[PDB]
């Protein structure tokens, strides 16, 4: 729900404000919280609900880096 | 401990306490005696994660300006023991990269390293106010790093006893995204620059003064995305001048090239997943002799 | 990691500190156990290390080089002279062979007494005695005397080399 | 018998113990011996030299003292030690860490060698079942438990060299040996599986409702006469013997009381001899179990009174009917029971009785030995 | 043992006796084994397998017995461990079963006022878990947990796990027996 919020517009309600300008490349994502998500979805891999979250980290994920891959190009094309 | 993301912790300088920058939005302070080490202070009112803090001088007085996310830098200050707030800097956009102390004959002036585009520097008397000065117009993308140039004049030149006076001229560096490394000097009021050179062919990640204390040799090691780490040694006179010395064809992002205390023994870490001392032998050039992990 | 008074690497991070034979499951006994049963049944699935710990790395690892390093500089203090030049005092040593042949005697007499100190320190010393027969003063020039022939000092420092030989 | 009233105080555990691989005899033993301690000071694996030998030696009467020669930790706890050539020591660790050793025979020091690990697999989380039963076909070593995985290794191997688990995932217990390469297992279900090292053939259907219950059995042995004969003692209470040589078949079946049936041990020359440690009891012989019937040995067992000095054999004379291992229907009881206990309580946790040199590491920090157990 | 007794006094307030739970839980005296752990290992057991059988008394199983009695008597393990743990009586009660009720009579023991000073406090911590425990009729349910695919085994409860054994067979009848032909 973070993250979603953060991608859209929703971070008012968490408290967070506007994202800071000319930092297309890394504001402010913790990378450890993600990880400790992916070693546990790889230790407790076993029924379908494991492979849909799978699924959606995927897709959320390849959205993220397609959105932040074009906010680096729109950045450095200024 | 090693359970959180430390970045880089710090040691007083007698050498019995202990501080550590961990991400639990505070700073903790050990006092290590004998053998075991015991948690005595923590700090609480640093807003997110907090870089590094950098220690001032026993002469001049005790002060650990803290800097973490959410664009502020918190001056505290210690009395009986006890650590208090006692002043706060805010108001910035773009993330502050750290921030460095001067040496000591340079005086106690905090640099504030903002990737706004400019250059905030913060001086501070002694128990007075705090004077912020700001340098706009600096390029396209925020600075990285900063760091300063020794207390005695820049050039590494045989002084005569007795005949030699440190001025409180101000010299430092700063590097950045933009694949140059620059230098600038003032004469309290009157930044201005000294070389420009046109090496580095990617982006420059990080630079670091080493202000030797015994010899007032200015080196500046750099590193950028490739690995270019190009040694930059003056060692002439009163002029200026640096000679691009590729150390290592690295294949990562450096992004810590700290000093020893004397500013003559380099420790490197980056992408690498080690840490190899590339000390300086008694024959100029480079000599790894050892090598431990991150 | 850390730093110190300059070769002095402390803890903060991942390092190889100073290594002692005691690990787990090795020869004659010396073995350990780690936190197993810690954590049962529900937990989180993630592996971290815990807590931390203050050692220190050296690379001498020895107790005997004391008066290797103190007897040089013992006899370099006769031969210091003090300056005064500026604040703080300053100190030039005095250009003689003297101080070298003192440096050689003194290693040679040691070496007598209690020849246990390492094998450079020997060939530091017979480089000792061999730029004292070549730069420094011969014993054959006090033990004769009124030679002023550079044929004759030549062979003296011929003979002293080739002594010097046999001794090593 | 030959029990006397001397017994020393000698404060050592002993939980199994594992002796140089003696060829073309079984009945003699040698005098060094590894001792894989419950907890002697701790959790570890020591060498102890005595006099123990067969038909009882001749130097060091009643009551004999070890010596320790080297002492090495194990990490886990010791379940299993089998020698797979002649300098091999593979023990079992319960954290999943089989150990392995190529000591020294004649140096009398253990050098430490090879470990195979990863023994728990479970996806998801983490469970603790390792292999318990360990035996040696040389140079093969097999591993088993109650998960179904079976380890097979040969000679000079750190890592894992065979993982078999097959569908039918049953709970090994013991293992035992029928020639030079049939290997048979009884699981914690209470079923056999007979194997080969030539070809893997699980068949473990054999049930039986009638005349013998499967209740989980625990231990497993061999007759000395015959080595196809095998006994088999578990939590059922009957000493189930069996002439297996390639199929199930039993032939006696004793129905013990008031006994666990932990360790089952037989003794070599006369193959009449069978003893069985156990928690659930102080110390008995058994003397009628797989055999017929022996006269003059009743007036004792569990803690009361005590028949030593003499080992009386039934009568030999013209016969006319044959008087063999026949004891089948599980409807008797304890049939010539030797009372070992000196009328004292007492808790033991390991009796071996190797030959006629019999060695008792209780927990009551003591030691009993017996030089002779048939006159 | 007198340790033991002292905390266990502690331990008589409701709060004080959730703390020492706690830190018991963060300690591991007993090796509790769950998921992962030496089993047997050292500690209590060694202690009382090696100092109590060489000085021939076992005040030690008294003390803890009637340490873990008082404990979850005025706090039951409602959470065990600190936050990295779930609650789980299953090694404690695979002990009290392997232990207690098999080797605590017929050992190395020197006075006859042991065994019975033992046989009563154990039969009395064991009354005391009984009478406060009570079985629910939600504890017939499959048990099986299935929360993001963490497919465990039927965590049964002790107390359930314990009346299923002495409905069926159990040496506890033997064990009475022997009691009263020895009183």
């Amino acid at each position: 729900e973070y993250v979603d919020a953060l991608l859209g517009k929703g971070h008012q309600y968490f408290g967070i404000q506007a994202p800071l300008s000319a930092t297309s490349q890394l504001v402010w994502f913790p990378y450890s919280a993600i990880d400790h998500l992916r070693l546990a979805l790889g230790e407790n891999e076993n029924n379908q609900h494991n492979q849909a979250i799978l699924g959606k980290l995927q897709r959320k994920m390849d959205e993220y880096f397609q959105k932040l891959k074009k906010a680096t190009d729109d950045y450095k094309k200024i | 401990s090693h359970e959180d993301m430390i970045h880089d912790a710090q040691m007083d300088y007698y050498g019995i306490r202990l501080a550590t920058c961990s991400s639990d939005r505070s700073v903790k302070i050990f006092d290590v005696k004998n053998g075991g080490q015991i948690l005595i202070a923590d700090l609480r009112g640093h807003d997110g994660p907090v870089w590094q803090v950098a220690w001032a001088h026993p002469m001049y007085g005790n002060i650990l300006a803290s800097c973490s996310y959410d664009r502020k830098v918190i001056i505290w200050k210690e009395e009986n023991g006890t650590w208090e707030k006692t002043y706060e800097y805010t108001g910035h956009d773009s993330s502050v990269n750290s921030v460095c102390w001067a040496p000591h004959d340079f005086g106690l002036v905090l640099a504030c390293g903002s990737s706004d585009g400019a250059i905030s520097i913060l001086t501070f008397t002694g128990d007075g106010p705090w004077e912020v000065k700001k340098i706009s117009n600096a390029h396209t993308i925020g600075c990285n790093a900063v760091s300063w140039a020794p207390s005695v004049i820049p050039g590494s030149l045989v002084d005569q006893p007795s005949s030699q006076k440190p001025n409180y001229i101000k010299r430092f560096v700063s590097g950045g995204c933009d694949n140059l490394v620059k230098i600038w000097r003032e004469e309290d009021g009157q930044w201005k620059e000294d070389q420009k050179l046109e090496a580095h062919s990617d982006w420059v990640r990080d630079v670091a003064w080493a202000p030797s204390i015994g010899l007032p040799t200015s080196t500046i090691a750099s590193c950028s995305q490739d690995g270019r780490v190009y040694i930059w040694t003056s060692d002439d006179a009163a002029t200026n001048c640096w000679t691009p010395k590729l150390l290592h064809k690295f294949n990562d992002v450096v992004w810590h090239v700290s000093w020893s205390i004397t500013a003559n023994i380099l420790a490197v870490s980056g992408g690498d997943n080690k840490v190899t001392l590339w000390k300086e032998s008694v024959d100029g050039q480079w000599a790894c002799i050892s090598d431990v992990n991150k | 990691v850390g730093w110190g008074p300059n070769w002095t690497l402390v803890h903060n991070g991942d390092k190889l500190s100073e290594r002692l034979n005691a690990e787990e499951d090795r020869d004659m006994d010396t073995i350990d156990y780690g936190f197993l049963p810690k954590p049962t049944s529900a937990k989180s699935l993630t592996e971290s290390p815990f807590k931390v710990h203050v050692e220190k790395l050296s690379l001498e690892q020895k107790t005997k080089d004391l008066q290797s390093y103190l007897l040089p500089l013992e006899i370099e203090l006769k031969n210091s002279t003090v300056d005064k030049s500026g604040p703080c005092p300053h100190f030039r040593p005095n250009p003689g062979v003297t101080a070298i042949h003192d440096y050689a005697g003194w290693v040679r007499n040691f070496s007598s007494e209690a020849a246990e100190v390492e094998a450079v320190v020997k060939q530091w010393g017979l480089t000792w005695t061999l730029c004292e027969s070549l730069w420094g003063q011969l014993k054959e020039l006090e033990a004769s005397l009124d030679e002023p022939n550079e044929y004759v000092k030549n062979l003296e420092r011929r003979k002293a080399f080739s002594h010097w030989l046999a001794q090593t | 018998m030959a029990d006397k009233f001397a017994a020393k105080f000698v404060s050592h555990k002993i939980s199994r113990t594992r002796w140089r691989p003696v060829s073309a005899s079984s009945l003699q033993q040698p005098d060094v011996f590894a001792t894989g301690s419950w907890d002697n000071e701790e959790n570890k694996v020591c060498v102890w030299a005595t006099s123990d030998f067969g038909a009882t030696s001749l130097d060091e009467e009643y009551q004999g003292d070890p010596k320790q020669l080297c002492d090495i930790k194990h990490p886990g706890d010791v379940m299993d030690m089998q020698f797979l050539d002649k300098e091999r020591i593979v023990t079992g660790s319960s954290t999943g860490t089989v150990t392995i050793f190529r000591h020294h025979e004649n140096n009398q020091t253990l050098s430490v060698n090879q470990r195979w690990e990863q023994a728990h697999y479970h996806v998801g989380s983490n469970m603790r079942a390792p292999c318990t039963a360990i035996v040696c076909s040389s140079p093969e070593i097999v591993s088993v438990g109650e998960d179904g995985r079976i380890n097979c290794f040969r000679a000079e191997s750190r890592d894992v060299l065979r993982t078999i688990d097959d569908a039918d995932s049953s709970t090994m217990h013991g293992v035992t040996f029928l020639r030079t390469t049939e290997i048979l297992t009884v699981n914690s279900v209470g079923q056999l599986k007979l194997w080969d090292l030539r070809k893997q053939g699980n068949d473990p259907t054999q049930i039986f409702s009638v005349t013998g219950e499967r209740v989980p059995l625990h231990c497993v042995d061999r007759h000395p006469n015959q080595q196809h004969v095998v006994a088999t003692g578990g939590q059922d209470g009957m000493l189930c013997i069996w002439d297996v040589r390639h199929g199930k078949m039993p032939m006696s079946l004793l129905n013990a009381h008031e006994a666990e049936m932990w360790e089952v041990h037989f003794h070599p020359s006369n193959p009449d001899h069978l003893f069985t440690c156990s928690e659930d009891g102080s110390l008995w012989h058994w003397d009628a179990s797989a055999d017929s019937e022996k006269p003059t040995f009743l007036l004792g067992g569990r803690s009361t009174f005590n028949i030593s000095r003499s080992s009386i054999a039934p009568p030999n004379a013209n016969q006319s009917l044959a008087c063999a291992w026949l004891s089948t229907d599980p409807t008797k009881g304890q049939l010539e029971i030797t009372n070992l206990l000196p009328s004292s309580t007492l808790s033991v946790n390991s009796l071996d009785v190797l030959g006629q040199n019999l060695v008792c590491g209780t927990d009551a920090e003591a030691i009993y030995v017996t030089r002779r157990l048939f006159s | 043992a007198e340790l033991l007794k002292t905390l266990a006094a502690f331990g008589k307030s409701p709060e004080i006796a959730a703390s020492l739970w706690q830190s018991l839980e963060y300690t591991q005296i007993l090796q509790t084994v769950r998921a992962t752990g030496l089993r047997q290992g050292v500690g209590i057991e060694v202690e009382l397998n090696e100092i109590e059988s060489r000085c021939e008394e076992y005040p030690l199983t008294r003390a803890f017995c009637q340490l873990i009695s008082t404990l979850v008597e005025s706090s039951f393990p409602t959470n065990l461990g600190a936050g990295l743990r779930a609650p789980g009586f299953e090694p404690y009660l695979q002990f009290l079963r392997d232990t207690v009720f098999l080797r605590y009579r017929t050992r190395a023991y020197r006075r006859a006022a042991e065994k019975w000073e033992v046989a009563e406090a154990v039969l009395d911590v064991f009354y005391k878990l009984l009478k406060d425990y009570e079985p629910q009729p939600e504890d017939f349910v499959d048990q099986y947990v299935e929360l993001q695919g963490e497919e465990r085994v039927a965590f049964k409860p002790p107390g359930f796990s314990l009346m299923h054994h002495l409905l069926n067979e159990s040496p506890m009848l033997e064990l009475c027996l022997s009691l009263m032909e020895e009183g």
